């Protein structure tokens, strides 16, 4: 009885990339040749695997992670990349075994007035740990001069809109992303392709 | 930086003309392996395959990782979307980490008369 990647994929709005999703997968078959032989997808890059590979292949668990940024941000979900989204939002360890999927969802998440409901983290006193999420909302102290949770000079609400507009250039243009991280731990391996 | 570049991002035609679209794979360590193209109408989500064949063209010089479709004789209904695909499979080069295809941002067409 088949993963329930259908709830990630085509969930009706996708998290912020600050905030991002993560559905933990197990006990299921997966076909994982009908996504990549699919033409809906504009990225999909599995690290440490061949994408060809993964119907002939288990693992204790996989990790589906979620969210939205603009299409020229897709090049930073990868290991060992620099940037906001590696550095503030979203970080893939370096050893990350895994597939990136993205696709252009210009006609869902951008608006008329601007989509004002995704975010990214523009500003943090150090980078983020692989996997770790930041949901935190106090003002950015950019300088030496104390903020009191006021934004002001020097001092940053860390959150910024994308605003998606339906009229952007493509590179602004809102991008769903799922990233598959295929976990193999000293448990028996319950998530398979068909073939295996 | 790593990117697939589509030229150009949009183009004008009167019908019966041929337009031709090139993507080049820039900033990458990894192989252009295979390529594909798709064709959204105007109007469609879906994604069409498209075929070396007819009235479309399409080659690859592996070399430059550029690659090329050329459409003969436009047609109104080829008014649309282009969609070009490049695959990295064998994932040896030393520096290139990943399996799997990159698009360009594609190219949107508009035949005329
Ligand atoms: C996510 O959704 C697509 C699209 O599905 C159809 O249209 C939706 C709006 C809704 O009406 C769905 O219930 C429809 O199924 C899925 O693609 C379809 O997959 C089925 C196999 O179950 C296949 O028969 C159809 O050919 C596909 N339809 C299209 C338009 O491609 C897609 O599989 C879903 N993704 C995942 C990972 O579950």
């Amino acid at each position: 009885n088949l993963c329930p990647f259908g709830e990630v994929f085509n969930a009706t709005r996708f998290a912020s990339v600050y905030a991002w999703n993560r559905k933990r997968i197990s006990n299921c078959v997966a076909d994982y040749s009908v996504l990549y032989n699919s033409a809906s997808f504009s990225t999909f890059k599995c690290y440490g695997v061949s994408p060809t590979k993964l119907n002939d292949l288990c693992f204790t668990n996989v990790y589906a992670d979620s969210f939205v940024i603009r299409g020229d941000e897709v090049r930073q979900i990868a290991p060992g990349q620099t940037g906001k989204i590696a550095d503030y939002n979203y970080k893939l360890p370096d050893d990350f075994t895994g597939c990136v999927i993205a696709w252009n969802s210009n006609n869902l998440d951008s608006k008329v007035g601007g989509n004002y409901n995704y975010l990214y983290r523009l500003f943090r006193k150090s980078n983020l740990k692989p996997f770790e999420r930041d949901i935190s909302t106090e003002i950015y102290q950019a300088g030496s001069t104390p903020c009191n949770g006021v934004e002001g000079f020097n001092c940053y609400f860390p959150l910024q809109s994308y605003g998606f507009q339906p009229t952007y250039g493509v590179g602004y243009q809102p991008y769903r992303v799922v990233v598959l991280s295929f976990e193999l731990l000293h448990a028996p391996a319950t998530v398979c392709g068909p073939a295996a | 930086a790593e990117r697939v570049e589509q030229t150009p991002t949009t183009t004008t035609k009167e019908a019966g003309e041929s337009l031709t679209i090139n993507c080049v794979l820039r900033d990458s360590p990894c192989s252009l392996d295979s390529t594909f193209w798709y064709f959204t109408k105007k109007g469609a989500t879906k994604k069409e395959n498209l075929s070396n064949g007819g009235r479309y063209a399409e080659t690859v010089n592996k070399a430059s990782k550029s690659f090329s479709l050329q459409i003969s004789d436009l047609r109104v209904e080829d008014s649309g979307t282009y969609h070009c695909r490049a695959y990295s499979t064998t994932g040896d080069e030393r520096d290139c980490r990943w399996q799997g295809y990159i698009e360009g941002y594609g190219t949107i067409v508009t035949v005329k008369s």
